[PDB]
RNA sequence: CUUGAGUCUCGUAGAGGGGGGUAGAAUUCCAGGUGUAGCGGUGAAAUGCGUAGAGAUCUGGAGGAAUACCGGUGGCGAAGGCGGCCCCCUGGACGAAGACUGACGCUCAGGUGCGAAAGCGUGGGGAGCAAACAGGAUUAGAUACCCUGGUAGUCCACGCCGUAAACGAUGUCGACUUGGAGGUUGUGCCGGCGUGGCUUCCGGAGCUAACGCGUUAAGUCGACCGCCUGGGGAGUACGGCCGCAAGGUUAAAACUCAAAUGAAUUGACGGGGGCCCGCACAAGCGGUGGAGCAUGUGGUUUAAUUCGAUGCAACGCGA
């Protein structure tokens, strides 16, 4: 807005592991607020999972992010009426939100039979750099490597 | 600022004393405004005409970088 | 094949463009590259970080003849004049001088008319 | 402007001399004046316009030290 | 008779004028060296130039035009205008204290001279720039704006032309009427105190429709000249004069309108500016537009498809 004065919200921690990043991602993967099922999805795509890898749900997770979190995303930016994007930094914040999105995604327009599975497989594919989202974070990164020489205005 | 030519009273700025002009041109070569200096205008025009001899005379360069 | 190890790089930094040719004291051309021929045109190939590459990219070219000093003449308005000499100093060359060639006539010739955007 | 990187010289120190004795030069000033044509009519123009506007300002600046703001 | 007007002597400042010479920076072109895939240009592009070696960088040469810095609401000139440096010929201005003439003055129809740029004639010159023109774009079109080129011209000598928002849109000369801050150039007395010439800005009275002007008057007067008499037609026609021409100058009528005009005021608008707000952008999340259906609307049909709402702010509206 043009005033900035939005305070933080909170939000939930998870039941099953105390993890904020968890609620956060339900709440991505949520649809029409349904958050038991979202939640239940969730937590069968992380012990499949943490069966499939034996790390563990907080951390074959965290391993599926920062294999997918971006550090650098474009900016449009109008100037003779044509359209610059113009690489910009992320906070920490933004970068984990995208990578939950992208991976949501990703995961949403999979071809396994159920959803979890999809989410599963997909986090694990993510760790190994297989996956659509980890395809996004490296169009997102050649996207601001191609015109950072735009890196000022 | 203090006009030095009134000061001592010169009568003609004379394009032989290079070390006087020196201090009135750029050490790019350019003559610096009267403005900066506080010379007075009939002896800043004194400077300009002594400048500009010296230098058909080539003991001042036109510019830095010839 | 031959070795100068000093060198004198000149700086063609114009509003379009950005040029860089390394020859050796007498002027003779070591090598060169440009904005534009670096994967950049029109907005990108005018830009300060099109002419660092350049910059880079020439310093490369003139691997080959074990130059370590370098004289820097910069040429023209562009904003190629800072981010050249900043690319060819990091690139591993000892700056030694730095002088603007830039050509100012003395009144001249009539510049075109201006442009009515 | 010719720039001597000195004995024991920080490189972007006599970067910024470099920058001191261009800009101070006029060197970016003549090739931007330079660049077009100009009307003589048009240069007295602009010239007048900016001493008129220079001793304008001056004596605004003049009558304003005079005055409390609240 | 000497204060108006003018002459003589010392000095001072200035891009005032005419003629010749000379210098540095820079552009373009030529000869060659190095060197290698670009350059150049634009909002983005293309035309164009480059492997037949461009651009870049270096050395040498030719040529033309203008004179960065000084540089300044600084100066000089009747105005138009005048700017590197040097020399020759030449006009004027102002200052200081005198000597001289003795109203010799002011203005000026007709006339005569000078008179930017463009233009014209003859003969040179031609770097850069650039009407015309050509191509490349842009666009619905684009005879333009933009780009790449490019001829007259712009330069010189002589002659012609005689017009410009040739403006301070303010005729010349003379006299008088509070101030303040500057610039520039003389000069008297000792950084301080006087007196002159030119000149920038603000402002008093006063004047003005107001805006403003205001000792450099648009204030208060006198002399003389030019000019105006509603808008359009029309500074046009015809005729005279002038011109090589382009055209200049002098300059109507019929006919038509009730206005056209100036200054200032309140709004509004601006692809003017400054500063702010709003699910207005951005960020997101979900919808509509596609299908079947409900309903309203329009329109066609009908005897009737009752009448009304019908940009936002009518269309699940009166109902
Ligand atoms: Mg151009
Ligand atoms: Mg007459
Ligand atoms: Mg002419
Ligand atoms: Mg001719
Ligand atoms: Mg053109
Ligand atoms: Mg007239
Ligand atoms: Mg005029
Ligand atoms: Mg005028
Ligand atoms: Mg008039
Ligand atoms: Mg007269
Ligand atoms: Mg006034
Ligand atoms: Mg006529
Ligand atoms: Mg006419
Ligand atoms: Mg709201
Ligand atoms: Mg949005
Ligand atoms: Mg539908
Ligand atoms: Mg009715
Ligand atoms: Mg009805
Ligand atoms: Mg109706
Ligand atoms: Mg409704």
């Amino acid at each position: 807005p043009r005033r900035r004065v939005i305070g933080q919200r909170k939000i939930l921690p998870d039941p099953k592991f105390g993890s904020e990043l968890l609620a956060k991602f339900v709440n991505i993967l949520m649809v029409d607020g349904k958050k038991s099922t979202a939640e239940s999805i969730v937590y069968s795509a992380l012990e499949t999972l943490a069966q499939r890898s034996g790390k563990s749900e907080l951390e074959a997770f965290e391993v599926a992010l920062e294999n997918v979190r971006p550090t650098v995303e474009v900016k449009s930016r109008r100037v003779g009426g044509s359209t610059y994007q113009v690489p910009v930094e992320v906070r920490p914040v933004r970068r984990n939100a995208l990578a939950m999105r992208w991976i949501v995604e990703a995961a949403r327009k999979r071809g396994d039979k159920s959803m979890a599975l999809r989410l599963a497989n997909e986090l694990s594919d993510a760790a190994e750099n297989k996956g659509t989202a980890v395809k996004k974070r490296e169009d997102v990164h050649r996207m601001a490597e191609a015109n950072k020489a735009f890196a000022h205005y | 600022k203090f006009c030095r030519f009134t000061a001592e009273g010169v009568q003609e700025i004379d394009y032989k004393d290079i070390a006087t002009l020196k201090n009135y041109i750029t050490e790019s070569g350019k003559i610096v405004p009267s403005r900066i200096t506080g010379t007075r205008a009939k002896y800043q025009r004194q400077l300009a005409r002594a400048i500009k001899r010296a230098r058909y005379l080539s003991l001042l360069p036109y510019t830095d970088r010839h | 094949r031959k070795q100068v190890s000093d060198g004198v790089a000149h700086i063609h930094a114009s509003f379009n463009n950005t040029i860089v040719t390394i020859t050796d004291r007498q002027g003779n051309a070591l090598g060169w590259a440009t904005a534009g021929g670096s994967g950049f045109r029109g907005s990108r190939k005018s830009t300060p970080f099109a002419a660092q590459v350049a910059a880079e990219r020439c310093a490369d070219a003139v691997k080959e003849y074990g130059i370590k000093n370098l004289e820097v003449m910069v040429k023209g308005p562009g904003p190629g004049r800072e981010s050249t000499i900043r690319a060819l100093n990091a690139a591993g060359f000892r700056i030694t001088n730095i002088t603007d060639v830039t050509p100012i006539p003395h009144x001249g010739c009539r510049p075109p008319k201006k442009r009515r955007v | 402007p010719v720039i001597k990187v000195r004995e024991n010289e920080p490189f972007d120190v006599a970067l910024r001399r470099f920058k001191r004795s261009c800009e101070k030069a006029g060197v970016l000033a003549e090739v931007r004046r330079r660049e077009f044509y100009e009307k003589p009519t048009t240069e007295r123009k602009r010239a007048k316009a900016s001493a008129v506007k220079r001793h304008a300002k001056k004596l605004a600046r003049e009558n304003a030290r005079r005055t409390r703001l609240y």
